[PDB]
């Protein structure tokens, strides 16, 4: 689950 | 002992590389490229970042339980990369306050707490998802 | 496990640095010191140590005894500092001689015995004559 | 005893 802004950061 | 071993590896390193020869280290590509995602993420997440490293104040007195929690809760649903770049740099942050606060004694006790969580929590999704060579890809 | 605790030292350092903070490792000044001497050695002795590099020629047959041969020569009446920068010097020149000949495997069995013959015959010495801090301070 | 010109390098 998104929960962080980094949390789409390759 | 090991100490003599890293002794060792740095002078033939030093040496090889001086007549013009790379003897890579396992870990070289994989050290360079956290650095690199570690100020990425510092520079992108800001705000983000700091509502990260509010969460947690390390004293003397402090615990490992009072950082698992934390850190926990960064990966309560599980792990990604990203996750795993903010665990370091939350590390990183951590090991900076501590200087600020002439409390340098903390930095080696951060630095296994982080080796604790890596070997228990981070390490068997790592093994699992391609490996530290994947991540270094990943962050290009 | 210890590649996760190097990688965990490795940004903690990386981070602390970029703050304007040096966390310096046990061994750093040894290894600084230690490129530093065989350098400066190198540049010193270049006729006599090629009379050292010229009595080995490693070779994927090549066993550990055949270096502990000539090593032993070094070392036969005793340990010094200065046979210990021309032991790391020519265990240097071996590598480089392996990496010229298209023998790249060989330079982590060079080193692997190069960490042996320190564990069995030079710590010992060392250990008794003020440790590589001496070291680090005898060559300034 | 002194057999290389290294033996007094410190
Ligand atoms: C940004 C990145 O790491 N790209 C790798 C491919 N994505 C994944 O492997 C991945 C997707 C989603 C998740 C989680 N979903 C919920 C919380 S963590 C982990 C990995
Ligand atoms: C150059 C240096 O290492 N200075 C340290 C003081 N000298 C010694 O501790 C020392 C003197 C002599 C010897 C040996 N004598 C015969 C062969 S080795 C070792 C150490």
């Amino acid at each position: 689950p998104i929960r962080y802004e980094w949390d789409e950061f390759c | 002992s090991q100490s003599n071993r890293e002794l060792v590896v740095d002078f033939l390193s030093y040496k090889l590389s001086q007549k013009g020869y790379s003897w890579s280290q396992p870990m070289a590509a994989v050290k360079q490229a956290l650095r690199e995602a570690g100020d990425e993420f510092e520079l992108r997440y800001r705000r983000a970042f700091s509502d990260l490293t509010s969460q947690l104040h390390i004293t003397p007195g402090t615990a490992y339980q009072s950082f698992e929690q934390v850190v926990n809760e960064l990966f309560r649903d599980g792990v990604n990369w990203g996750r795993i770049v903010a665990f370091f740099s939350f590390g990183g942050a951590l090991c900076v306050e501590s200087v600020d606060k002439e409390m340098q004694v903390l930095v080696s006790r951060i630095a296994s707490w982080m080796a604790t969580y890596l070997n228990d929590h981070l390490e068997p999704w790592i093994q699992e998802n391609g490996g530290w060579d994947t991540f270094v890809d990943l962050y290009g």
